[PDB]
Order: C-alpha cells, then sequence, then structure tokens
C-alpha cells in the first residue's frame, strides 16, 4: 500500500506547477486524499483534500481560487495544481491517504515520499567549493565551503566516504543573492595536518557538477 | 480555530515518562489525530479518535482528550521516539495541524569548541570574502555568535546519534563594501557551558 509522487520542481515566480500522486496496492476510490505541505524548518499546512470516488474537493480557504485538486480514476492518480507561485510556496508537498473510517477524516495513513518544489528567480548554477584551511600551525578543524549553487541539493563526503565519524555537514542557507551556500567540516588531531591528505567530494546533480577538492594548511 | 501544541521543545531521556499537550481554542468532538515525524521522513499516524492507537504503534504511546484539552503520553521514551510530534483536528475546515513539539535527547552541558576560518585566497580571487565561525559539539542548543568590532547567517546541525550534541556554522559575509568598519574581525561566543564568552581571531 503505497503512494508514489512525481519528481522535484523548480519554477519562476508567477508560474504554475502540477504535482501528481499515484496510488498502488489498495483500491484508489476507497479513501479520501489530502494534500499537505511543509516548508523547510517549518511545520505542516493542510492545503485540502479530494474524494477520488466522487471527485469532491475541499480546499483550505487561504488557497481557494489558487490551488486545485483533480483526479484520474483510470490511472489511480491525484493531481495538485498550484498557481500564481510565490517564494512562500517553496517546500515539500505530500499526498496522504485518509484511513477514512466512517467516510470521515480520521487520520493520515499512507504518505507519499513527497515532492520538493522550489520557487525562485534564480538559474541553475554549480557550486564554488572553497578550502577551509587548518591553523596552529592541540586540535584543529578542516572543511569545505560550498557556496552559491542553485538549486538544492548537493552531496558532501570526506575521504570519499572513508571516515564518517568526525564529519558535520551543515544545512545550506538561502542567501539574499537567492542561491544556496553550506559549510562542511571535520575535526582531527593537529599532528595529522602534515601527514594525511584530505579529500573533498561534492555532487550537485542539478548543474551536473561533480567536484573533488583537497584541504591542507 | 487555533490548535496550540505545548511545549514547543522538550528535553528528555530514555525511560522518561513524557506528556505532550494540544489545546484547541474551541471544542473538537474527539476528531483529533497525533503524528510522529522523524527528520527527512514523512509523518506517521499514531493516534486517531483522539484516544485510539493505530495498528503498529507501541503500547508505550497513549492519548486522551476531553473537549479542548488533548494529551499524548509515552510511558517510557525509547530511542526511536525522539522526533517531532503533531496534532491535527478533523472537527471542521480547515483540518489544522498543530505547530509541533520537538522531543530532543537531554544530556549534560557541554561547551562548544570554537574555531574561526578566514576567507580562502582562491575565494579572494573571485572578488568575495567570507569568514566562518564553527561551534563544535555543544549542548544545550541555545548559543550566541556575534560578529563586529555585519550581516551574517548561521546554520545548525542535527542532534548526533552517537554523542547527542549540536554544532553551528556561522558565516559572516562581506564583499560588498570592505566593511565601512574594516579593522579586526572576530566572533564572540556565548554558551552557558562556558565561564565567560570565548573569542577567536586573526588579522
Ligand atoms: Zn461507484
Ligand atoms: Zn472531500
Ligand atoms: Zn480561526
Ligand atoms: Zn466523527
Ligand atoms: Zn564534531
Amino acid at each position: 500500500e503505497v503512494l508514489v509522487q512525481s519528481g522535484a520542481e523548480v519554477k519562476k515566480p508567477g508560474a504554475s506547477v502540477k504535482v501528481s500522486c499515484r496510488a498502488f496496492g489498495y483500491t484508489f476510490t476507497g479513501n479520501a486524499l489530502h494534500w499537505v505541505r511543509q516548508a523547510p524548518g517549518q511545520g505542516l499546512e493542510w492545503l485540502g483534500w479530494i474524494n477520488p470516488h466522487s471527485g469532491d474537493t475541499t480546499t483550505s480557504q487561504k488557497f481557494q481560487g489558487r490551488v486545485y485538486m483533480t483526479r484520474d480514476k483510470s490511472i489511480n492518480t491525484a493531481f495538485l495544481d498550484v498557481t500564481r507561485l510565490t517564494s512562500d510556496d517553496t517546500g515539500i508537498y505530500y499526498c496522504a491517504r485518509d484511513k477514512y473510517y466512517g467516510n470521515e477524516a480520521v487520520g493520515m495513513d499512507v504518505w507519499g515520499q513527497g515532492t520538493s518544489v522550489t520557487v525562485s528567480s534564480a538559474s541553475t548554477k554549480g557550486p564554488s567549493v572553497f578550502p577551509l584551511a587548518p591553523s596552529s600551525k592541540g586540535t584543529a578543524a578542516l572543511g569545505c565551503l560550498v557556496k552559491d549553487y542553485f538549486p538544492e541539493p548537493v552531496t558532501v563526503s570526506w575521504n570519499s566516504g572513508a571516515l564518517t565519524s568526525g564529519v558535520h555537514t551543515f544545512p545550506a542557507v538561502l542567501q539574499s543573492s537567492g542561491l544556496y551556500s553550506l559549510s562542511s567540516v571535520v575535526t582531527v588531531p593537529s599532528s595529522s595536518l602534515g601527514t594525511q591528505t584530505y579529500i573533498c567530494n561534492v555532487n550537485h546533480k542539478p548543474s551536473n557538477t561533480k567536484v573533488d577538492k583537497k584541504v591542507e594548511p | 480555530i487555533q490548535l496550540t501544541q505545548s511545549p514547543s521543545f522538550l528535553s528528555a531521556s530514555v525511560g522518561d515518562k513524557v506528556t505532550i499537550t494540544c489545546r484547541a481554542s474551541q471544542g473538537v468532538r474527539n476528531e483529533l489525530a497525533w503524528y510522529q515525524q522523524k527528520p527527512g521522513k514523512a509523518p506517521n499516524l499514531l493516534i486517531y479518535y483522539a484516544s485510539t492507537l493505530q495498528s503498529g504503534v507501541p503500547s508505550r504511546f497513549s492519548a486522551t482528550g476531553s473537549g479542548t484539552h488533548f494529551t499524548l503520553t509515552v510511558s517510557s521514551l525509547q530511542p526511536e521516539d525522539f522526533a517531532t510530534y503533531f496534532c491535527q483536528h478533523m472537527s471542521s475546515y480547515p483540518l489544522t495541524f498543530g505547530g509541533g513539539t520537538k522531543v530532543e535527547i537531554k544530556r549534560t552541558v557541554a561547551a562548544p569548541s570554537v574555531f574561526i576560518f578566514p576567507p580562502s585566497d582562491e575565494q579572494l580571487k573571485s572578488g568575495t570574502a567570507s569568514v566562518v565561525c564553527l561551534l563544535n559539539n555543544f549542548y544545550p542548543r541555545e548559543a550566541k555568535v556575534q560578529w563586529k568590532v555585519g550581516n551574517s547567517q548561521e546554520s545548525v546541525t542535527e542532534q548526533d546519534s552517537k554523542d547527542s550534541t549540536y554544532s553551528l556554522s556561522s558565516t559572516l559575509t562581506l564583499s560588498k563594501a570592505d566593511y565601512e568598519k574594516h579593522k579586526v574581525y572576530a566572533c564572540e561566543v556565548t554558551h552557558q557551558g562556558l565561564s565567560s564568552p570565548v573569542t577567536k581571531s586573526f588579522n
């Protein structure tokens, strides 16, 4: 019993996006379907729900006349259309099946994997990776600074995955420029700076950018 | 029709009995649900009809509610259980989710290890410079980084599954206008695990 949603979207402000949800492993017309969104770092917002049998929809008043839900019985699929897009609409959108005990909202049972939607003026760009250089000359810290890439995500590994015990990878930050930057760091003993040669692997698939870069003092 | 979830952040240890609250500003007629969400994943249903457990949920979870007051109780917290918890009401439209309650693993106070990294030469060759302050492995998570003698942005890690601590990366960024204040740049770090503020610098 599974809900498979469509892939991540990147859109300019004022545009429109259609997100799809396909149901597997249970009969589609038996349960209402909610749409819920979560902006990063924030909580859950209910957009509305649809009855895939009747085609009935209830949209939360805030989104009425902007957001639309439809369905296709043929392909056991639900649609969400968000129009007149704004920065406020950046986040992950989930479809979730209600248990619909008693033909009523009861609780959200099966969830989709979610669909990331990003809304910005910005254009696809690979990151600039900068060394964060070790000093003195006890214990020290090394890293990468992965700057000004769009859109999310990127991947960052140290010693090409060889040591995961010391690594702290910080979430990126949406800059006033409109592009993302994050930092990656590791802690090591400070006699090791002359000896070991430090790997840095960064993958930004949206720009299809793969980057390896090394940090010494 | 507002749902207030309390508290917003809770600190607890394995084996702790723990209770979480949801107040509705008006009566819901037991049409109320509780969700658990681990970071990166989607929520799971825990409770419906505000006291009834979903199939597959451990007995250590319990809930009750009367009128405008609803509670979720874990009889003994298990490591699996540190996550964020949401309430949702079905009473009428819109169906609303509570703000959330994050439940974090409580540990002993630990002071951060502070580091400062000046911009790269390579970064300098791009016409832009960023100075970074790294706070490694502290607790609790409330801490203060100050840059000045400018506008900066901070980013925090998750709680370490191994050590149960936090880390912070602050980035002070000036390309625009070698700051109208240009001598010594520094970051003062305030945390309650430290005697008094720790400072790091160069140039
Ligand atoms: Zn029919
Ligand atoms: Zn409906
Ligand atoms: Zn109201
Ligand atoms: Zn009912
Ligand atoms: Zn660390």
